[PDB]
């Protein structure tokens, strides 16, 4: 019984440990997309020249 | 500038060219600083989002 319950709160914690990881990668790559729209302005604007 | 006699003309051609080169500079600068705030908007709703 001990055994399973120790068991049981590790899952627990690591279920909340899950979500907690995904909204940090969901941030950086919202910022990572907002870059990667600027470079292609930043590329049309470019072959605009020449 | 003066319009008298027909000298003055030419001078006044010239120095109306380069104001007119002046001003469109000018403006040239405001709508770069004007885009690039337009741009910066929406990473921050984005990471409210977030």
């Amino acid at each position: 019984s001990e055994k399973l319950r120790g068991q049981i709160s590790g899952l627990k914690r690591a279920s909340l440990n899950a979500q907690d990881g995904i909204s940090l990668l969901q941030t950086a790559e919202g910022g990572l997309q907002n870059i990667q729209d600027m470079l292609q302005r930043m590329r049309e604007l470019a072959v605009q020249a020449g | 500038i003066l319009m008298v006699d027909q000298e003055l003309a030419q001078e006044s051609i010239t120095k109306l060219d380069k104001a007119l080169e002046t001003v469109s500079g000018v403006r040239a600068t405001i709508g770069a600083q004007i885009n690039r705030l337009e741009y910066t908007m929406t990473g921050l709703d984005t990471t409210r989002e977030n």
